[PDB]
């Protein structure tokens, strides 16, 4: 077995190793960076004079100016006296340069008359904004059509990928403007146009973005926002966190940051050589489901971080020029979605990873032993939970048709399953049982306790103990021959 | 409000009428901090100090 | 070959689960939920926070009579409050009244106990508890018209009620009320002014019925109040919604062909088992499932004969809706109502439970059968001894705290308060509180004794069978 030791060890070292890289893919001198613009940028008071947060709107009024101070207050950096002050001078890495450029939010309005109001209600309900609704979505900017700001039109500057959220996907009927220089027209101007109000009965939600442009490897890193706008006024937000760089490196301290990870990808390359020759040569259509429960998963088990990492590194650096000039200004539709996904698909390999180590640890006996007890009895153990089912859900129905009138417990079908389970884990009741059907009624509770207890509980422990015992006696018989 | 339960209940506990053996006097030292405490701004009311 | 009846087996079950679904219909609990909230947690009066639910004397009860009572059973609907142009959730009880409610009592006569005769110079009036031998049967008070003048059970229509204390009759002192509330209101002024609760008295009811006018649905009610021979007021209530108007769109005449394809299937049935009982294996009751499909055939002809019951009844309904001058007596038509209920959820957990046969196709399977029917003599032959325990420690437990805990006030409440024990829904403040010593000698000699004794008994019985079950299994094969 030396081979297969030899083996396994550059097995579990080139498992190391990608878990040391996965782990040099989460490096520090992000979460400061991630604090400051979760907490500064996005969210900070308009001025000295009020005690409301960012997301803290309650009249339409008041939320529109919230808005407007803290756009004009974010899109230009601090004061910074080191430089000859041109326009919003930037030195710093924290939240503050989060402009780039001209900015593009965006303002979808509320349909107004989904339904007719009833007959006898005249002159009461006539104008009525109905809920953020992409089904009904209306075109309804403002009546002075003038620039990209007064119009109402699809998304084809939304750049939104979906929502699937609390109401439907994101909607880009609205109107998409654009920022001028800091001291041009978004310093004094962004209440100039008052006469339409913006927070008026006609929106829906107001969707704004937010980039870095304080980032050393190319300065990649762009949040969204939506806060729907309420039928009382105000604005209820959403959002989350994308800061992020480039990919580059320096040989000086960074030179084998992503180095390896190819050579760990060759590891992958071996796996491929054993791939197509054990299955065409030996054991042909055997060890795929009874024993390739994870060796199936295991090739293609960092395939998926590998590909993430190469779409996200050579695919997307080409772009990655960010000249804006106050005229060109690139949404993050996949940039987003893109960092999440490999987040996701990270954590995700990082938990299989982990998982598959932990089967690695079991070279001692008695975890090696728990393993192969598991999984010798595990089409057993799947069909007495038919019969478990069979007879939870004839209770559950004998109880529904029964109590199911004057007990709030057992009202539906869910809330009679919910309530059994409540049962089995001591959380009985029987106030209101007993006397609902003073026959029938503790007839039920006692011999769903009595038989779903003793009988069931004691056969799934008979089951695993006789599989228990069949596995020690198994490996205690190969000895001495 | 602890002004109140302190006129109320301690002080004539403390003192009384020939009821609770005292042995010393009570004291009320504090900490001050000298920097004025931010008030919570509203939210999910965090659990943190 | 067993496809056929295994294609008639799944027939039978497909139509027996959509009669049921078509049966149990939808926002009747909402219905009852309101109806209970309506007569039982509003207070009496503004100035008192007694409901019915926490009567404590006579008086509460003749308050609740001329307040919870009326305001609430005369058009409560009244959308005072902010409805949304229309009636709210809540807000969905018009409810006309289908005729007068009936007021009745049942009460005792003085002399029916013996005061010892040294004490009889101090006490001078004995009433017993109720019983039917002691029941009085004259006239008191007032003797004008029906409220102070005994009536026959045959002559009044009634039947027994079996209450919390005990089980009364269908006669006694009654009172058919009014229509409108400012006449109901003053007949029962009248009766309390001239006293109709005496000292003897130990039962009335209230009884009345309601349509809704908008779901078709009627509800009948029923409100007791009983006062023990110790002093006291112990309330009760029931509310039975009904739905006999059963023709009304195309939906509810599937479920006439539903019915006749479940009376096909059991006669089917039954002339299965009539022909396979005579000349094959004449007393097969061997087996279980011989056993079990002869319950299912009895429980679904009693379902049928009782739903025939109640169509034939059906019309004793209908030909009164337009008037309103007499007492409807819906009770018979609730009470097999409710027995309906009971029949059909029973057959159908015993249908739902005979699919076990079928599922013994595969080795795991037809192993876990094995097991389990072969552990079945020895789990009863322990069970036994475990229930004789329980009913020793259960007596016990009667015999000690019977009289100050309420958990063990009756013989089944303490094994029912036992099998909760098992479940830790203890409260032990009031077991040791009601006895200092013998008491905690109780729940830790039961704890400890049930629980690991008894419990691993039960567990190794299993374990043991399910072992050898195995091991039979595996020798069988791969041997021959
Ligand atoms: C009850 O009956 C006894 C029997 O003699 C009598 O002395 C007593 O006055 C009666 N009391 C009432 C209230 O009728
Ligand atoms: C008793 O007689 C009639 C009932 O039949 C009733 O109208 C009358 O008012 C009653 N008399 C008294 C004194 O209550
Ligand atoms: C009892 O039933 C008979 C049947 O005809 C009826 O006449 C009588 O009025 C009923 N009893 C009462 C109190 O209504
Ligand atoms: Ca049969």
């Amino acid at each position: 077995l030396k081979s297969v030791l030899r083996e396994l060890v550059t097995y579990l070292l080139f498992l190391i190793v990608l878990c040391i890289l996965t782990y040099g893919m989460m490096s520090s001198n992000v979460y400061y960076y991630t604090r400051m613009m979760s907490q500064l940028f996005l969210d900070t008071p308009v001025s000295k004079t009020e005690k409301t947060n960012f997301k803290t709107l309650s009249s339409m009024e008041d939320f529109w100016k919230f808005t407007e101070g803290s756009l004009l207050d974010g899109l230009y950096w601090k004061m910074q006296p080191s430089n000859q002050t041109e326009a919003d001078n930037r030195s710093f890495i924290f939240y503050e340069n989060l402009l780039l450029g001209v900015p593009r939010i965006r303002q979808l309005r509320v349909r107004n008359g989904s339904c007719s109001i009833p007959q006898d209600l005249r002159d009461e309900i006539k104008e009525c904004y109905d809920v953020y609704s992409v089904s009904s979505e209306d075109r309804a900017p403002f009546g002075p059509r003038n620039g990209t700001a007064w119009i109402y039109t699809s998304e084809k500057d939304l750049n939104g990928s979906s929502h699937w959220g609390i109401i439907a996907t994101y909607s880009g009927a609205g109107y998409y403007l654009d920022l001028s220089r800091t001291r041009e027209e978004t310093a004094a101007q962004v209440a100039s146009l008052k006469k339409n109000v913006w927070l008026d009965r006609g929106t829906r939600a107001t969707f704004i973005d937010f980039s870095v442009y304080n980032a050393n490897i190319n300065l990649f890193c762009v949040v969204r926002l939506l806060v729907e706008f309420p039928a009382t006024g105000g604005v209820i937000p959403s959002w989350q966190f994308q800061p992020l760089k480039l990919i580059r490196y320096v040989t000086t301290f960074d030179f084998f940051l992503a180095a390896c990870e190819i050579i760990f990808c060759f590891f992958i390359f071996y796996y491929v050589v054993e791939e197509i020759l054990e299955i065409r040569i030996h054991k042909l259509h055997y060890f795929r489901s009874f024993w390739n429960c994870l060796d199936v998963v295991i090739v293609v088990l960092s395939v998926v971080a590998i590909g993430i990492n190469i779409y996200r590194t050579s695919n997307v650096e080409v772009l990655l020029q960010f000249l804006e000039d106050q005229n060109t200004f690139p949404n993050f539709e996949h940039l987003a979605y893109w960092q999440i996904q490999f987040n996701n698909i990270a954590a995700v390999t990082v938990f299989f990873v982990w998982i598959k180590l932990f089967k690695f640890i079991n070279f001692n006996r008695t975890m090696s032993q728990l393993s192969t007890t598991m999984s010798r009895c595990a089409k057993d153990l799947f069909g007495f939970a038919i019969m478990f089912f069979i007879i939870f859900l004839a209770y559950a129905q004998l109880a529904y048709l029964v109590f199911g009138t004057q007990v709030d417990d057992f009202s539906t079908f869910q809330e009679c399953i919910f309530t059994q389970f409540r049962i089995i884990l001591g959380d009985i009741n029987f106030a209101e049982i007993e006397e609902a059907n003073r026959v029938l009624g503790p007839i039920y509770f006692t011999t769903f306790v009595f038989f779903m207890f003793f009988i069931l509980l004691n056969m799934f422990l008979a089951i695993i103990n006789d599989t228990y015992s069949e596995v020690k006696s198994d490996l205690a018989q190969q000895k001495a021959e | 409000e602890l002004w109140p339960w302190m006129a109320h209940v301690l002080l004539p506990y403390v003192h009384g009428n020939q009821s609770s053996p005292e042995l010393g006097p009570p004291r009320l030292r504090q900490v001050r901090l000298q920097e004025a405490l931010y008030p919570d701004p509203p939210g999910p009311r965090v659990h943190t100090c």
